[PDB]
RNA sequence: GCUCAACGGAUAAAAGGUACUCCGGGGAUAACAGGCUGAUACCGCCCAAGAGUUCAUAUCGACGGCGGUGUUUGGCACCUCGAUGUCGGCUCAUCACAUCCUGGGGCUGAAGUAGGUCCCAAGGGUAUGGCUGUUCGCCAUUUAAAGUGGUACGCGAGCUGGGUUUAGAACGUCGUGAGACAGUUCGGUCCCUAUCUGCCGUGGGCGCUGGAGAACUGAGGGGGGCUGCUCCUAGUACGAGAGGACCGGAGUGGACGCAUCACUGGUGUUCGGGUUGUCAUGCCAAUGGCACUGCCCGGUAGCUAAAUGCGGAAGAGAUAAGUGCUGAAAGCAUCUAAGCACGAAACUUGCCCCGAGAUGAGUUCUCCCUGACCCUUUAAGGGUCCUGAAGGAACGUUGAAGACGACGACGUUGAUAGGCCGGGUGUGUAAGCGCAGCGAUGCGUUGAGCUAACCGGUACUAAUGAACCGUGAGGCUUAACCU
RNA sequence: AAUUCCUUGUCGGGUAAGUUCCGACCUGCACGAAUGGCGUAAUGAUGGCCAGGCUGUCUCCACCCGAGACUCAGUGAAAU
RNA sequence: ACACAGGUGGUCAGGUAGAGAAUACCAAGGCGCUUGAGAGAACUCGGGUGAAGGAACUAGGCAAAAUGGUGCCGUAACUUCGGGAGAAGGCACGCUGAUAUGUAGGUGAGGUCCCUCGCGGAUGGAGCUGAAAUCAGUCGAAGAUACCAGCUGGCUGCAACU
RNA sequence: GCUCGCCGGAAGACCAAGGGUUCCUGUCCAACGUUAAUCGGGGCAGGGUGAGUCGACCCCUAAGGCGAGGCCGAAAGGCG
RNA sequence: AGGACCGAACCGACUAAUGUUGAAAAAUUAGCGGAUGACUUGUGGCUGGGGGUGAAAGGCCAAUCAAACCGGGAGAUAGCU
């Protein structure tokens, strides 16, 4: 049922959901790899690459992006000449998920998600 | 809508301002009144030179509602300020000696068919 | 309105020959080494696919 | 020598209250319910004084009598003291027929329109408000019916607390009094996660006999079935005359069931725009975090009724009451005895949906596989190898399906999910720049900018080869024909 | 009448209708003078009533957002 | 009795908004409530928005929603003169810059002048704080813009009110 | 460590009354701690709170208590 | 000036929203009368069981009250379960 919702609700509310996904992709870029889980980690696609997308138009008015959606204080200081130049012209793909299955003894399914260092 | 206790002013001239509708009648579950569906009123402050008088209860029909009239073509033509024409229960046709706003000819059942005959350009 | 006569102990597994959420059921191959795995997951030894990832 | 008279003498010597009661007990003992009863009752009939101008039975009915029912008024005390919570309401129907509306037949003091009114039948159908706790009774307004009834006189592991109902208290009255009134008025508590039958939906095991894929028959079941008002058919039928109708329709309203998102409004916290407060961003432009989504206004995708659409059929078969023919027993008379027809709004087939666990398990088409060995306390088991089809499922990307399973797509022979690059509906011309302007700000570039579901392209990123299950022509008996 | 048997009186007004509201009637079955009688303003955890304002209480529900319920996993009660 | 929302006296106080010790946002400082991951179901508990009618709902406006600020106007009957009164009802509200690159009220000096040269004795009115008025423009559908924050008139019985 | 949220007349800060080792930080995680536990008023070892001016003691004392001699009551006990 | 308005603390408890093997054997959430007075409240003391106290309900006196608790009379008495 639920109409025409086809966003997947996990866990927590909206509002958290919004700043722990805002916390996260910002963090994945200077972490490389992040441990977490499998539901989590296939709605972070969603939020992680448009902000690395956002380095492939090049202007003096693309700067102030990162600043009303998915705020972080510190890639707005290397990402435009790091990964805007080359990585960023194929506009999405640059996500690796790995399903893990158990994290210990208990039940979540446990996932890792990285960023690709190398295109060729 | 013109449901239960609704307090609406008269088509027909000696009703006064107020008149209060009091259930709709006519078949099982009647509930809201459409325009040219009777009603069932009762008049409160009518005039003193008129023919009808406080606490008696009549029959009167819808001739102004927001919900209009559809059946000529499905495009609705709307009137602002609920109002009601007063209705002869064995006599029939309307009851006074002049009507007031611009009214319609959708008002086509022979018991009432003789609103067009009237002083309106319709 | 409550119990009034104890289920018995056929009862008991009637309730429990659906039980297991696991069976489990065959393993996959890997592509350069010779291990196997679980249908689309990664060992805990990092083995899947050829890539031999995250690895302890 | 005692009305010690409660007399076989409880002390010489003794009345009440308990809604503040406590304890030992109780259907030994009460109000409701089920049964039992039917005097009473409701319903109909036999009798038919007398009424109906005349005339008993068109329509009624005295003085009296019977039968049917469970049915009011009232009894028995067999089921309650280890509790079947008190009246009405709302929710919710369901059964009866002594039929209320619908149908079938008829007498009328029924010429016609209406009216009066009795057999036959349970398919379909039968009102809301005021004071009042009251359903009810009274009233107001409406019906085709607002019919007469049963359902623990249908309502609490369903609800409200108004009636009923204590412990606060008052008015009236009574009882020295403590208490008392099914008198009166304010006020006065409403507990409950399910074991199994009853149910609704939904998995897994087993049966249908080689395995697999699927479409058809149809034992039997359910749904459909009602109608007010007016206008036409018709000033035709009838009847001095006034007036004024059947068949079958249409116009306008309804119950009830059933389906949609095109209309139209509402909603729409994944879209857009404006705005108050305050903190953050050094500060400002500008943008977030929180404040009922802070507040205000539009609105896609979609839901929805406050919106829109729709209905009870013909042919064939067979049926109480009623309509019957030819005709005897009983010369006649008769629907019945021999012999054979008509027919209701009801009903079987027909239509729409379910349905072969229809263990009576039916049919037919499309697809596939043409294998061996060792041992034994075996007419049966336990081991190993060759070779596994057609297909199915898991595992995935998820959805028109969903609580969970099940189930509809798509897994690179790919459009299934996500993203990119656009379009569209929606919003409303931005953040910048240029000019004008004390400045707030306006106008031009600019129908700007932004986006999610709607629509298009795309493999950009992800759905791996396999592995797994599924085996080698498939048990037993009979008949005929060709050999 | 918080008192009323006929009584939900009778009648005027207020309603569509009113066992209620305001007033008038006297025939108070049983008001009545400190056992208190009549009477008025501000006020009042006050009973009853009329009109308007404002409203999802209703007509009639419709959509939106959470928690518990649902699924698995953890550590694991009760009447009966 | 429980890592129990219950009980518990004294002591100190801030930006901005506010009359405030109410209340919104926040600083200093403190803390993330000692099970986890998902699904997106009726239903229960809590929230949001709602057309046109309107108390018809119900024993009964119970409950809920609306209103709600300040300044300037306007104010009934009844009355024991004290009340009723917020009667009832009306009009307005943002921003810009100029007179004055900030006027007047509060605060108040370099300076000037005096004497007993000093917690001195006067005076002028820069600096600081800063209304309100007057004039002229400007924007949104909406300026009290968020929090915070009124139902009113008219009878009757009871009760004098605290 | 960072980033985000919540409290901010408190969920910040300083104390009494009461509690009596609970504070501080070293180690273990068998048992206890409705999840893990490398952590915890846990198991176990150690360290810890120093006054002429705060309070008591010390000097007064309200309500009140105890109360010589004397009195009341069989006595206990009471009055004062 | 006020046994005065609006309105916190401070006192109450007219209400609805929840709870009812609760988070809690009398609580929580959101409104609400009193709010300088016959106000409210901390500390210490005095009053005792047929005895105390109450602007008065048969209310309050360690969950009980037409009379709270304990040791003893005591193995009270029960035409009864």
């Amino acid at each position: 049922m639920r109409h025409r919702k086809s966003g997947r609700q996990l866990n927590r509310n909206s509002s958290h959901r919004q700043a722990m996904f805002r916390n996260m992709a910002g963090s994945l870029v200077r972490h490389e790899i992040i441990k977490t889980t499998l539901p989590k980690a296939k709605e972070l696609r969603r939020v992680v690459e448009p902000l690395i997308t956002l380095a492939k138009t090049d202007s003096v008015a693309n700067r102030r992006l990162a600043f009303a959606r998915t705020r972080d204080n510190e890639i707005v200081a290397k990402l435009f000449n790091e990964l805007g130049p080359r990585f960023a012209s194929r506009a999405g793909g640059y996500t690796r998920i790995l399903k893990c299955g158990f994290r210990a003894g208990d039940n979540a399914p446990m996932a890792y998600i990285e960023l690709v260092d190398r295109s060729e | 809508m013109i449901q239960e206790q609704t307090m609406l002013n008269v088509a027909d001239n000696s009703g006064a301002r107020r008149v209060m509708c009091i259930k709709v009648l006519g078949g099982s579950h009647r509930r809201y009144a459409g325009v040219g569906d009777i009603i069932k009123i009762t008049i409160k402050e009518a005039i003193p030179r008129g023919k009808v008088k406080k606490g008696d209860v009549l029959k009167a029909v819808v001739v102004r509602t927001k919900k209009g009239v559809r059946r000529p073509d499905g495009s609705v033509i709307r009137f602002d300020g609920n109002a009601c024409v007063l209705l002869n229960n064995n006599s029939e046709q309307p009851i006074g000696t002049r009507i007031f706003g611009p009214v319609t000819r959708e008002l086509r059942s022979e018991k009432f068919m003789k609103i067009i005959s009237l002083a309106p350009e319709v | 309105a409550v119990q009034q006569n104890k289920p018995t102990r056929s009862k008991r597994g009637m309730r429990r020959s659906h039980d297991a959420l696991t069976a489990v059921t065959s393993l996959s191959v890997d592509k350069t080494s010779g291990e196997k795995h679980l249908r689309h997951h990664i060992t805990a030894d990092g083995y899947y696919r050829g890539r031999k990832v995250i690895a302890k």
